[PDB]
């Protein structure tokens, strides 16, 4: 009778695996088992994750394959990746994150071995691309209704994890169901190799070739933009000039939620690339 | 049982077709490696073999595994190109001996030469000296023969041989229209 | 806002004109003393003593040099002193034995605080009302710790067994370690009183009875000359399960605070090459206590060269503050090692530049600094080092009360809750002690928002400032009536909210308005 | 065939996962993963990939160890799992180009079809675009040389196209977006002197170096075209182009016009605001 604080490491091996797996995640029931190394007792790291073949049955105990799964972790365990699995995960498309009765049950019998028991569950398909905020399922004992249902150390991190703050799940289900917090890690080579990676997905191949496309389309492309940009500051105009009465009238209180001001600063911003871009020109034209 | 890899590799020049010696001996040869893997088989089924050519382009044919219900299948197409390449012929097999999945399998490689050695006696005291420094287990079988037998490969493989106590065997087959199964199978090598 | 070039020099000319006077002075030897720390300026006044022939003068400057303003100095005059003399005779002998005592202020505090205690059956029977077997369990026994310290009052603790022993977790760790904090001071009682709880089968179940016993003993014998060091090392010795190598590393490092022995440096260093996060953390926690001014070579760049080699986090914060703490008096030193290390790819590490920073610019003598823990805090993304970035400018700037809440009034409702709440740590940090209401005028705003994180610091905020004051002279009605209300309002608040509410509680009523801080 | 490609950042991040299960023994060659796309439509698509055993010789470069068991095995189950893609080519991590790479690359020419070859760094110290699709297909050289593989190099883009997009910026929290206007314009206007200052002044040292220190004819007839594109900007002496730079001067012009003017419509509210509301606040303050 003993627990700590334990919190599972999410790398981007196992998001961006989600990611194409969510992808990939079609409205029939998926399986996928995740892998990883155990150093303590209250840590667990994630490195190797990959799907598994969709059945007709679904999510369930006899489409787990020994042989398969077996055969495959000693393909594994033959090249370089000596990491033992640590959970299994899943889809739930349309009714929600929640775990069905199935799923507990062959959580059950899937957590035999592993005490940890990590189950994670994506669902890209109605989460918006806004946030990809994810949570990390959890087993409680059964045995445990007397005493305490959580007796978790480290309350710090319970505000980090009640972002998914759903009103029907959390605690429409949270009894025999809980949760845990979920934190990312990069290193240097994800960083660099990732950040300039994303720069580069959004600079061009050899950075000078696009930039003479927009130096010279601005004076047969933008020209209408510019003209149109004008066409809409007029239009905001010919009602500044009915501003000044209401203005000269009554100067108590807005009545009208529209600014006027950050609209037209925005319209300036669009016309500074001429200013930008014309030393641009005259470094081509120079040299 | 015995935990050890298996690598034959099988010449395919055209020097294999002479009409002096056996018809075509390629079969032959090949029923001799059918009954060391059968026979390695019967001793212990984990072994695994694998199947590599000598030619100038070497490839690997067959991964080291045990079963041989494909490798059956992977003994024909022997594409007959090449004359012979000795160099990469041990290197693309003593040092792909780390790909395989038991590390408690010692390291055993044999090899059928039907063709003569064009590298000097610099590049046989050299790779000789790395097998040697490796300490993996040579069995040298040549078949076929245009000069004298031994008069360098003795000095080649008394170089070679080390660890005289239960070591390597070198294989002599001398010419006749016999078969060469119960010639090559006289050693300890061969069960 | 001196750079010490001139400051010691000025003060070592200007400490040659009293002497020569009809009669010397305490407040310029004083007020030199603690700021110079020079050995070439005690070896005249200690020695004086005897040529003088007076004993009642002596006490009060031993009284308060051997108090404080030094640590391995008094660790060096000790012996100083101790050599000067036998190896007036039979008075000497005994002034020199009863200056370095020490122990004659633990009696007298031990008196008159054993004599001036007032409790409330209000307070502990509400903290009964609504305590949780959950999260508050801690607050609760930490906060009986608070109101009972220094008076070793466990006749509340003598009521019934089953409210502490209920649960086998680290509740009962903090319940012992809280039993430390109640008593204090016992070179018998102490050991004694840990030995008479089950001296049965000396083989106790759970075992943070011990660990909180070695912790508890540390707390117990923190700075004391009687230490049980060598005892500890013996006990220490033994194998067991992460409650001897934590308790017994965070004590044997709180009792051995100032010492900067080899010997602790390395069993240190061995019990922490096992790769564990604990007893690294609890390692880090004793080498940065026990490397007080010993600033080792091999040690910067041993820790350093350990923090990225490996994987968890509380090994990383454990040497993070084990080479912040090490940091003092390295002004001049610590430049290239702080600018170098700021820009480290951990943000661990990078909170580990401005902690250790911090007690390294204390007096405000560097705003060159603040350029990079403003310009961190505001301009780096990550939420660690900006929740953890102003802590070391409110070290660095607790000198002005009135000062701080003008620049970090800003950062009371700032964009995230994070720098929300480690503002207001500063808030709590650099106004306590004090009677300024330039942050208690801006309390209100920080105690009513959805976030838990600015109403936990908020309230520990107001309470670090609701100390140490009176009703008649400031209208305390509003925070004193809304935060009473938290703890018979927390059935409609967090689980969280809760706990920091009744740990804010815990600091108004600790040692019963008797003993308070000062920074 | 071929005119462009696209290659997801999955492959490469799993080029970092190579750097990653290294264990620290030394060796860090050039590990050849077998890289997977879409065949099928004319533009080419990499959605993910998986790895191959794979080691040389110190001495003999000729070396190379490949395995078809293993590449039948996860192109099988892959293709189980995921019949959408099916195997393209593949991809060394090595920066330099090896003679070796005809025989491991002529495996995958047997076997599966024409392979796309691609040579990325081991450190992510280039500045440049890491992904460089090169083909392989066998051209006609004029000179007389013999049929050979050649290398032509195809061009590349990065992109995501639902979600490693949010993965990646979700993950970062640093990058930003396009944000068209002063700062997003200005960093590139300000550091692209640098992005073509390291690649073209890191090109012409070598190429300098190459032009009379040089053997082993390295096909100089393209040199020709390369001088030759230099010299067809002869010094322009501006004279026709003036009244475009009336034109662009007169957009210019068009620009003062719209910020002191919008600008000038800004300051209404500004130059109001402070006068009634600083007067009514002072006068009605006490
Ligand atoms: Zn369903």
């Amino acid at each position: 009778a003993v627990d700590t604080a334990e919190q599972v490491y999410i790398s981007s091996l196992a998001l961006l695996k989600m990611l194409k797996h969510g992808r990939a995640g079609v409205p029939m029931e998926v399986m996928g088992l995740m892998l990883g190394e155990f150093v303590d007792d209250y840590t667990v790291r994630v490195i190797d994750v990959f799907a598994m073949p969709q059945s007709g049955t679904g999510v369930s105990v006899e489409a787990v394959d020994p042989v398969f799964q077996a055969k495959m972790l000693d393909m594994l365990k033959q090249t370089g990746r000596p990491e033992m699995v640590v959970g299994w995960y899943h889809s739930h498309p349309g009714f929600g994150c929640w775990l069905s009765g199935v799923d507990i049950n062959t959580q059950q019998s899937f957590e035999a071995l592993s005490e940890r028991a990590v189950a994670v569950v994506v669902d890209p398909i109605q989460s918006v691309k806004g946030k990809v905020v994810i949570d990390a399922f959890r087993l409680i004992n059964a045995n445990m209704m007397v005493l305490g249902h959580e007796p978790r150390q480290t309350t710090s991190n319970l505000g980090h994890l009640n972002k998914p703050s759903i009103q029907a799940l959390i605690h429409g289900l949270n009894r025999h169901y809980y949760s845990i917090t979920i934190n990312y890690r990069k290193n240097e080579l994800e960083q660099k190799m990732l950040l300039n990676l994303h720069k580069k997905s959004w600079m061009e191949g050899l950075t000078l070739q696009d930039y003479s496309e927009h130096c010279k389309h601005n004076e047969s492309v933008v020209k209408e933009m510019l003209e149109l940009a004008k066409n809409y500051n007029k239009a905001v105009e010919e009602e500044d000039k009915m501003t000044p009465e209401q203005l000269a009238i009554k100067n108590v209180g807005k009545q009208d939620p529209k600014r006027h001001l950050e609209e037209h600063v925005d319209v300036l911003m669009t016309s500074n690339i001429v200013q930008c871009l014309a030393a641009m020109l005259d470094t081509v034209v120079f040299k | 049982m015995v935990l050890e890899s298996t690598m034959v590799c099988v010449d395919n020049s055209e020097y294999m077709r002479n009409g002096d010696f056996l018809p075509t001996r390629l079969q032959a040869q090949q029923d001799a490696v059918n009954i060391v893997c059968h026979s390695k088989t019967r001793s212990n089924p984990e072994n695994n073999v694998g199947l590599i050519t000598l030619a100038n382009d070497c490839e690997v044919l067959t991964t080291l595994t045990p079963d041989t219900g494909r490798i059956l299948s992977k003994l024909h197409t022997v594409q007959p190109k090449g004359k012979i390449t000795f160099c990469t012929g041990i290197r693309v097999a003593h040092l792909a001996l780390k790909h395989r999945q038991g590390k408690n399998h010692k390291m055993r490689i044999i090899a059928f030469v039907g063709s003569p050695v064009e590298d000097n006696e610099k590049d046989l005291v050299k790779l000789a000296k790395r097998l040697k420094k490796e300490k993996v287990n040579v069995d040298i079988i040549n078949f076929g023969e245009e000069e004298v037998n031994t008069e360098k490969l003795t000095a080649f493989v008394n170089t070679l041989n080390g660890k005289d106590g239960t070591g390597s065997h070198l294989v002599t087959v001398p010419p006749g229209p016999s078969l060469a199964d119960a010639l090559i199978s006289s050693p300890i090598l061969a069960g | 806002m001196q750079n010490k070039q001139f400051r010691n020099k000025v003060l070592r000319v200007l400490v040659k004109i009293y002497m020569n006077l009809e009669k010397p002075d305490f407040i310029n030897v004083c007020q030199c003393l603690i700021f110079l720390d020079d050995p070439q300026a005690v070896s005249d006044i200690l020695e004086k003593l005897v040529k003088e022939d007076n004993l009642l003068m002596a006490y009060q400057i031993c009284f308060d040099l051997y108090e404080s303003a030094s640590q391995q100095f008094l660790s060096s005059v000790i012996q100083n002193l101790r050599t000067v003399g036998t190896p007036e005779p039979k008075d000497q002998t005994l002034k020199m034995i009863k200056i370095l005592s020490g122990e004659m202020a633990i009696e007298l505090h031990l008196q008159f605080l054993i004599r001036n205690n007032n409790t409330d059956l209000m307070i502990l029977k509400n903290t009964k009302d609504a305590v949780r077997n959950s999260v508050c369990h801690t607050a609760t026994v930490i906060a009986n710790s608070f109101m009972h310290c220094g008076t070793t009052s466990d006749q509340f603790l003598r009521d019934n067994l089953e409210w502490l022993a209920r649960a086998t977790n680290w509740a009962k760790f903090t319940a012992t370690a809280s039993l430390g904090v109640i008593h204090k001071g016992h070179e018998k009682e102490a050991l004694q009183l840990m030995a008479t709880y089950l001296p049965k089968d000396t083989s106790p179940g759970s075992a943070y009875q011990e660990g909180g016993g070695l912790y508890a003993l540390g707390l117990i014998h923190a700075n004391h000359g009687g230490d049980i060091i060598d005892y500890l090392l013996n006990q220490l010795k033994n194998a067991s399960n992460d409650i001897v190598r934590h308790g017994g590393s965070l004590g044997l490092g709180l009792a051995a605070m100032g010492t900067a022995r080899q010997d602790v440096y390395d069993l240190l260093k061995t019990n922490l090459y096992q790769d564990d996060a604990v007893t690294g953390e609890a390692a880090g926690l004793a080498l940065g206590l026990v490397m007080l001014g010993s600033k080792n070579a091999q040690a910067i760049e041993d820790m350093v060269g350990y923090a990225q080699e490996t994987q968890h986090e509380k090994i990383l914060r454990g040497l993070a503050v084990g080479i912040a703490l090490v940091m003092y008096g390295r002004m001049e030193e610590a430049d290239a090692l702080i600018e170098s290390l700021c820009r480290d790819k951990d943000p661990i590490l990078r909170r580990s530049g401005m902690y250790t920073v911090a007690m390294a610019y204390c007096g405000s003598g560097n705003n060159k600094a603040i350029r990079r823990l403003l310009h961190v805090a505001v301009s780096d993304v990550n939420d660690d080092v900006r929740r953890a970035a102003v802590e070391s400018l409110g070290f660095i700037l607790f000198r002005t009360p009135e000062q701080c809440p003008s620049v970090v009034s800003l950062l009371s409702e700032s964009y995230n809750p994070h720098v929300r709440y480690g503002a207001a740590m500063a808030l709590g940090i650099c106004c306590a002690g004090t009677g300024n209401k330039e942050a208690i005028n801006l309390l209100e705003p920080m105690t009513n928002d959805p976030v838990n994180y600015v109403r936990q610091g908020a309230l520990i905020a107001s309470a670090l400032i609701m100390i140490q004051q009176t009703e008649i002279t400031c209208p305390k009605v509003n925070q004193f009536r809304q935060l009473y209300s938290k703890v018979i309002n927390d059935k409609h608040d967090d689980v969280m909210a809760k706990f920091g509410a009744i740990l804010a509680q815990g600091i108004l009523d600790a040692g019963g308005h008797n003993v308070t801080i000062s920074l | 065939a071929v005119q462009k490609v696209v290659v997801h950042p999955l492959v490469l991040l799993s080029v970092v996962d190579h750097f990653n299960r290294i264990g620290k023994v030394g060796n860090q060659k050039r590990v050849v993963g077998v890289l997977l796309g879409s065949w099928q439509k004319k533009v080419l698509d990499v959605s993910n990939s998986f790895a191959v055993p794979f080691d040389e010789d110190d001495k003999d470069d000729s070396v190379w160890f490949l395995d078809h068991d293993y590449l039948e095995n996860m192109y099988g189950m892959f293709k189980k799992v995921n019949a959408r893609e099916r195997i393209v080519g593949w991809y060394h991590t090595g920066p330099k180009l090896h003679k070796n790479d005809i025989a491991i690359n002529e495996l995958m020419k047997r076997y599966c079809p024409n392979s796309v070859l691609v040579i990325i760094d081991v450190k992510p110290k280039d500045l440049g675009l890491p992904t460089e699709a090169y083909i392989s297909v066998e051209e006609v050289h004029d000179d007389g040389t013999p049929t050979s593989k050649t290398f032509e190099h195809v061009t590349s883009e990065i992109g995501a196209e639902e979600a490693e997009e949010v993965g990646v910026e979700h993950l970062l929290r640093d990058i930003k977006d396009t944000t068209v206007g002063t700062l997003s314009q200005r960093i590139t206007n300000q550091v692209h002197g640098l992005k073509g200052l390291n690649s073209k002044l890191l090109d012409i040292r070598s190429y300098l170096e190459k032009v009379a220190t040089g053997k082993l004819p390295i096909n100089h007839q393209i040199i020709y075209q390369l001088q030759d594109v230099f010299n067809l900007l002869p010094d322009v002496s501006l004279q026709e182009f003036v009244k475009a730079f009336y034109l662009k001067t007169n957009d210019q012009m068009v620009v003062v016009y719209l910020a002191s003017l919008i600008r000038s419509v800004v300051a209404l509210h500004n130059l109001i605001n402070n006068k009634i509301a600083n007067r009514d606040a002072e006068k009605k303050e006490g």
